[PDB]
This record gives structure tokens, sequence and C-alpha cells, in this order.
RNA sequence: AAGUCUGGGCUAAGUGGUAAAGGAUGUGGCGCCGCGAAGACAGCCAGGAGGUUGGCUUAGAAGCAGCCAUCCUUUAAAGAG
């Protein structure tokens, strides 16, 4: 009979085992902890990878409730520029490239997560996040 | 002396693009509940004018120096100005009073406001959408 | 207490005091405690 | 460390420290300088330590210039012998320095970085030494 | 170096000579040795020491303390999984640093953890260890 | 960028008396004139620290004249790192030989790669009309990598303004950067 | 033996009446920039947030081992800390 909690997790895709942080902060739910292996890898089994964020709430008769966001800035851009990884040293070696209008459509994937609700504002976020990794933007 | 000048111009600009500017004591609100009850008055109060919060010191040299009915509500305390006319508001003061008189212990608390160009009132401004 | 001819602020909370003819350094961290000596 | 490749003569008489630097008084290359506040034969292993300090600080790095070079061979009789029986054996080299001399200069480095290096370098030397920075007065020389 | 076995080498034989008379089986043994005894001497020899593959099982209260000890024992850590919940930490530490481990482990884990440990491989002891040993 | 400084006339006063009372002994001359002058130390210093030997200073003499000059030399006392005396060249409509600030434009490929730009000359010698002192001269040093340099022979040169030293003379270089790795040896 | 002599200033250690690198909110006097009634400095009341675990690097380095970069966003503000 443990308290009403507001839990916030970050686990990736696949590894859906009931070990921390899926254990101590999640015992307070009486959670169907393994109902996430199946209620998560059902929106991410056509995809496969991608960390998909999650918030897990419990009430007073011991059941759990979770809702997810959309795959990372760094993630979306990696499989549009022919890449598995980033660029080791951001600066002197670009290991991919992306046009002004492929970042916008990536910026259109992340539109309902952000601070602004725009496209020119949003795509410069994608643009700054390409400098963060060292992939030149095809301008 | 200083950047304090290029903010008198700022507030002059956004004031000289109106006639109905309100003001709210945007205190305790978090960051999660801040970028809410602000996009709130950005999808209810046109353009991107929820609050333009700036130093009361200067927003009395603002209302003072356009004469703009010397908005003497009491620009003491946390004071944030709800451009309701750099928007398109009317009973959109209800856009305010719902987010605040619920999502806190007193949320978007109202203080001074002046519609058309005439000084509104206290609760009579806070009841001007209820 | 550290006792040396070089008494210095060691970290950003370190405080330098002059007590009864003596320069001391006093601080939240107790390794930082110096006396000039 | 430093010393002459070759010399016309191996030991020299001791001479004297009267006076301000003969020359060498203004900054010529770097942006910061270390000036001697006093007379002293600075010895090479000294100079060397000071260098090593600054490279160790910078890590990598900028540029250190050295404006004094140790060319006075220092004599010393062997321990426990007596006066007489001739002049002693050269043991190392030193550079005669007088106040106002700039000894070391630094370039290509943050202003914080420079001062701190120079601070350290001074500590390795047997004399007072104020840090200076390049001015109008320097380039008027 | 200290007269321990030589391992991990490629022995290429090529040139040579013989005698229908003087030469012998014994006479070639000595040849091989003399050859090898100079091979492994003229080519930057080096002292390898053993390295153990270690599993420590700890209530995860104790994780960092343990990993901390682990690195501090000249070890190199490999990863961490859960078990009887409980946690497990895998590592390569040099055996030279596993003597009487059970007791620090028990101190560092309130007498609640345990470990197994196995030889995995050998490798170059630190240039600052090696040359102490050459005594 | 066209400086002024008060300037008064000394005759028999001691340089020591003067230096003591905050003043700076000095002389002003040219092929038509020669005159012993003093300026306030602190006032000259404020001007001179911007002007240097680069930009005109204008001398307001008690008589009311407004001599336009160039600082030619400045003697420092070597023991105290300080100015003892200033030489004031009184300019004239003829061209004249003087020193031009070089402003190094751009970041080299040699810097940004680990190393260091050693501005050998921060200014340069120039024959020129007083009526057109180019208070600046920009040099692009973005193409320099470590081990590369740049001589007068480059150097754009406004008009006019011809050089005044061998173009054979080198003016900047990029040299490698103090490495603690380089140490132990 | 002769002034508890006169006027201005400093010093608080009996310094004066034993010494150096160096170290210090000791005390006085200068000088230079800086912020400040368009409200500074001190305390104290809010906020201090997104894209995002930035890319890379170990098994993990999620602002704060460390190697690059240090943009962008809502913003009064808020660093890839
Ligand atoms: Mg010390
Ligand atoms: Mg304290
Ligand atoms: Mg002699
Ligand atoms: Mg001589
Ligand atoms: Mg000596
Ligand atoms: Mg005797
Ligand atoms: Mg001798
Ligand atoms: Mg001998
Ligand atoms: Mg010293
Ligand atoms: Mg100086
Ligand atoms: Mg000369
Ligand atoms: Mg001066
Ligand atoms: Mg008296
Ligand atoms: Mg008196
Ligand atoms: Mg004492
Ligand atoms: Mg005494
Ligand atoms: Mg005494
Ligand atoms: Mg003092
Ligand atoms: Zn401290």
């Amino acid at each position: 009979k443990k308290v009403v909690a507001v839990v916030k997790l970050q686990l990736p895709a696949g590894k859906a085992t009931p070990a921390p942080p899926v254990g101590p902060a999640l015992g307070q739910h009486g959670a169907n902890i393994m109902e996430f292996v199946k209620a998560f890898n059902a929106a991410t089994a056509n995809m496969g990878d991608a960390i998909v964020p999650v918030e897990i709430t419990i009430y007073a008769d011991r059941s759990f409730t979770f809702v997810t966001k959309t795959p990372p800035a760094s993630y979306l851009i990696r499989k549009a520029a022919g890449l598995e990884k980033g660029a080791h040293k951001p600066g002197r070696e670009k290991v991919g490239r992306i046009t002004w209008e492929q970042v916008l459509e990536i910026a259109k994937q992340k539109m309902p997560d952000l601070n602004t609700t725009d496209l020119e504002a949003a795509a410069r976020m994608i643009a700054g996040s390409a400098r963060s990794m060292g992939v030149e933007v095809v301008g | 002396k200083r950047n304090v000048e290029l903010l008198a111009t700022l507030k002059e600009n956004l004031e000289r693009a109106q006639g109905s500017f309100f003001l709210v004591n945007y205190q305790g609100l978090p960051a999660k509940e801040t970028h809410a009850l602000r996009q709130a008055l950005k999808q209810n109060g046109a353009r991107l004018f929820v609050a333009k919060n700036t130093l009361i010191r200067l927003a009395l040299k603002e209302l003072g120096l356009p004469e703009l009915d010397g908005l003497q509500g009491p620009s003491a305390v946390v004071f944030y100005e709800d451009p309701v006319a750099a928007a398109k508001t009317l009973v959109q003061f209800a856009k305010s009073n719902p987010k605040g008189i619920p999502q806190v212990k007193s949320g978007l608390l109202q203080g001074q406001i002046l519609t058309a160009k005439d000084v509104e009132a206290l609760a009579e401004l806070p009841t001007m959408d209820e | 207490m550290k006792v040396r001819a070089s008494v210095k602020r060691i970290c950003d909370k370190c405080k330098v005091i002059r007590r009864h003819g003596r320069v001391y350094v006093i601080c939240e961290n107790p390794k930082h405690k110096q006396r000039q000596g | 460390m430093l010393m002459p490749r070759r010399m016309k003569y191996r030991k020299q008489q001791r001479g004297r420290l009267k006076g301000a630097t003969k020359g060498g008084d203004y900054v010529a290359f770097g942006d910061y300088g270390l000036v001697a506040l006093e007379p002293a034969w600075i010895t090479a292993q000294q100079i060397e330590a000071a260098r090593v300090a600054m490279v160790r600080h910078f890590r990598r790095g900028g540029k250190i210039f050295i404006r004094i070079f140790p060319d006075k061979p220092y004599t010393k009789k062997p321990l426990e012998v007596r006066m007489g029986k001739g002049k002693g054996n050269v043991e190392g080299y030193v550079a005669v320095v007088k106040p106002g001399r700039v000894m070391f200069e630094v370039a290509g480095v943050t202003e914080e970085q420079a001062m701190e290096a120079l601070r350290i370098a001074g500590h390795k030397l047997p004399i007072k030494t104020k840090i200076v920075r390049r001015d109008a007065y320097d380039e008027a020389q | 170096l200290i007269g321990f076995p030589v391992v991990d080498i490629k022995v290429t034989l090529y040139d040579g000579s013989y005698h229908e008379v003087d030469s012998s089986e014994m006479a070639f043994k000595i040849a091989g040795s003399m050859a090898i005894k100079e091979a492994v001497q003229k080519g930057d020899p080096v002292i390898l020491e053993p390295i153990m593959r270690v599993e420590v099982t700890t209530p995860e209260e104790y994780m960092g303390d343990v990993i901390g000890d682990l690195n501090a024992r000249r070890g190199q850590i490999l990863g961490m999984e859960p078990r009887g919940n409980a946690q497990v930490i895998r590592a390569f530490v040099p055996l030279a640093e596993m003597f009487g481990y059970a007791t620090d482990l028990r101190s560092k884990t309130q007498g609640r953890g345990s470990f197994v440990m196995f030889f995995d491989h050998y490798q170059e002891v630190p240039k600052q260890v090696q040359e102490k040993l050459i005594k | 960028m066209e400086y002024r400084l008060k300037a008064y006339y000394r005759e028999g006063e001691k340089p020591s008396a003067l230096r003591r009372a905050g003043k700076l002994p000095g002389v002003m001359y040219n092929r038509h004139l020669n005159r012993k002058v003093y300026v306030d130390l602190v006032e000259f210093d404020k001007v001179f620290r911007q002007a240097s030997i680069h930009h005109v200073i204008v001398l307001e003499l008690p008589d009311g004249q407004s001599l336009p000059t160039l600082v030619r030399q400045v003697n420092l006392d070597k023991r105290r790192r300080r100015p003892e005396h200033v030489d004031f060249f009184v300019l004239s409509d003829e061209p004249v030989e003087m020193y031009v600030p070089l402003r190094f434009v751009g970041t080299p490929a040699g810097v940004r790669a680990g190393g260091v730009l050693q501005e050998i000359h921060r200014d340069i010698l120039v024959k020129v009309s007083p009526r057109n002192i180019p208070e600046f001269i920009e040099v692009d040093v973005s193409g320099l990598e470590i081990g590369d340099s740049l001589h007068a022979s480059d150097l754009k040169l406004p008009p006019g303004v011809e050089l005044a030293v061998s173009p054979e003379e080198t003016i900047a270089a990029v040299v490698p950067p103090e490495d603690v790795e380089k140490l132990a040896e």
C-alpha cells in the first residue's frame, strides 16, 4: 500500500527488464512492470531502436499509467545522413550532410515536444543540433 | 547607463502598439506551468503577447513618458504587464483568471489595467470577463 | 589546523580573518583552516 | 640546459652589479613580460626551471621567449681545500641581471594564463620581479 | 627478465648448415636454444602478469564503494547486471591485487556481498612494476 | 583619432624639478624649429597610450599656436619602467617617414591547429603625406599555417603611402606552440 | 649638562629597541577604470527552463572524469553549466 507517485524514466528500446530504475521507484505502483515490454515495444517494434521517454503514475488501488514522447534530436538525424554514430570529434570531420528542408521535416517530427511552436525557430534547433554532432547542413 | 535604455524603447514600442495593457504578478509559477499559462495567453491573446514582464521602474517611465494614463495601479511587487491590445483581448482576461485562480495558491494574480485608454479597476477588471 | 608562513584562500568559501594579532583562514571545510605561524 | 657552445676563455673574473639594465628594458616579442626588480647572477638551472614552469602551465600552449642567456661561467673551489693553488673549477653558467631587465616574455595565451605562468616563473627565481604587459612605450623603442 | 616462461611468439626457422660427420641431434638442440635464448633477449622482452575475470555480487547500496575499491586495486571494470537483487559487477583485476579480497569486500559490503574470480589472460605489468621485480 | 595635448615652454628649470612636479620634460623640433617643452605626465600618458607614434598629437602652446606633431622618441628610465623625456616631431606638408599600425585580419590555419601567431611587426615604416595617415593597415593572415610567414612584400598599401623598409623584411609568422609533451628530453 | 619646546603628519606593534623569499580585509594616503535613485553592492522573496542523455569516449560518464563543440529555443532570465 505505497504512495501516489509521479515517476519519470528514460529507458531505451528492447531492454525491458524489471531492474533499476524499473524496480525501487516502480515497486510503489504494484506495477505490471512487464506490461511495458509489450505496451512499449508495440509503438517501437516497427522502429526498433530510439529511446522513447515515459512518465509513470500510480493511484490508490495499485495500478500503473505511462505516456511517451518522440525519439531524440540526435537520433532522428543519424539515420538521415547515412550514419550509425556521430562524428567522434565535432569540428574537423563531417560524417554526413542534410539539406535545409530535410531538417525541417525532422523539425516536423519533434514539433509537439518543444518550446516554440514554429518551423524557422524549430529548424535552427535541429540546425544547432547538427553543429553539436558535427554534421554539416546542406545549405 | 545602460541596457536599461534599450528596454524603455522595447516597452515603449510594445506600448505604443496598443491602448489596453493589463499587468499581473506572475509569481510562484514553475517553468512547466510557466510556459503553459503563457502559451495560454498566446492562444487567446494574439501575436506573442501574454506578458511582456519588465522592470516596473521603467514601465512607469513608460506609461509616465507616453503619459499613457499614468497606470498607477501599484507597480510595486512582481509586475509583468499583460499586453491585451498587442493581442486582441476582451473577455480574454478570463484566459488569465482561470489558469491562475485554480492552477496555484493564487496563480496569474491581476493588479492594474486600463482599457480603451481609460483606467480599469481592481476586481473591476478581474470581473471584466467573469 | 595548517600552520605555515603561506596562508591562503583554498576554495571559494575560504575566509581570511585577523584575530588577536594573527592572520587565520577559516572555512566551511575543515582542511582549509590555516593559522599563520 | 643553457650554456655557451664555445668560449674564448673558460673562467672570468667576477665583475660587478652596479646599475640598471644596460639595455633589454622594454618588451620586444610577446604580450607579457617578467622584469627583474633586482641584481643577481641568475643561474641557468634557474632560467630553465622558470621555462619549464610556464610550459607546464600552458600545457600546449603558446610561446615563451627567453631574453637572458647564461654566459658567465661560475667558478668554485673543491670542498675543504684552502685558499691558493689557483682559480677554481667552472661549475655552471649564469646570466648577470640588473633591475628593469625583461627576462621572459609570453605570447599567444589568455591574459589570466599569462600572469599566472609569470607568477610561477618568478617564484623559481632568486629576486623580486614585476610582471608587465606590452604598451605604447615599448613599441616606441 | 626474471626467468619465467616465454609465451605468445612466432618461431620462424629458415637458414642453416650441416655435417655428414660432425653434426648430431644433440648438436641441434643446443643450436635452437642458443638461438632462442638470444631471440627473446635482443627483442625488448617484457614481464606479463596474470589478470583475473572477477564477479562481485553486491546489494546495490554498496555498488560505488566496491567499484571504487576495484579500480583502486589496479583493476579495469567490465559491466553491471542485476541478480537475486542484489547486483553483479564484472572486472579484470590483476591477481597480484586479489589477495585476501574476501575481507575488504565483506567490509565494503557489510559482510553482505561475495565474489568468484577466474584467470582470463596475461598482460604487460606496468613499466613501474616490472622493473621493481627485476631483483 | 586626431589627438590634442597641452604643451608648455621650459627654459632653465631642472628636468628633476619638473619630473618631480608631475611634469614631463620634452623637446619639439623640425628642420625649421627646435623647442624645449614640458607636458603633464598623466595627460600625455592618456593621449600617448592611444596615439603612440602612430597618430598625430596636437600641441596647444601657451602662445596659442596649435602645432601638429608625431612622437618621434620617448626615453624611459630603465630602473622604473617610466618616461623621462619625449621627442615631438613638428609635422609639415611635405611627406614624412613614419610608423603605421598593422591590424592582422583573420585566424590562421596554423592557429586553430594548435599553434601561435607571432606578430614580428605590429606596425611598419612608411613614407607618406601627413594629410593621409592611414590610421590602420589590414593584413590577412588566415592562410598561414604553422611554419608559414609573411613579409613586407605582401602588405596591401593604401595610397600613398609607399613602404620604407626592405620588402625582404618579414612581418608575421606562425610558430608551434609550447608542448608539455615536448618536455622530457 | 640642556625643551616633558613649537607647528603638520603617521604608527598601536613597546613597532621604535635584530633578518629574507613569501603571506595577509592592519592603518592611512593617492590614482584608475566599474555598477548605481531608469534603484547598484549585502542579505532575503520568485524563477533558474526546453531541443537534450549535445557528439564522441569506458561497462556508465545524463550541464560538472575527459576529448570536441559551445548553437538553438520559449524567454524578464537562465551557461551545452
Ligand atoms: Mg602553501
Ligand atoms: Mg564560515
Ligand atoms: Mg672579485
Ligand atoms: Mg660588464
Ligand atoms: Mg648562486
Ligand atoms: Mg687552514
Ligand atoms: Mg673559485
Ligand atoms: Mg679532477
Ligand atoms: Mg622570487
Ligand atoms: Mg607595466
Ligand atoms: Mg636600442
Ligand atoms: Mg605613468
Ligand atoms: Mg611637547
Ligand atoms: Mg607634535
Ligand atoms: Mg611580533
Ligand atoms: Mg621595544
Ligand atoms: Mg624589539
Ligand atoms: Mg598598505
Ligand atoms: Zn575553504
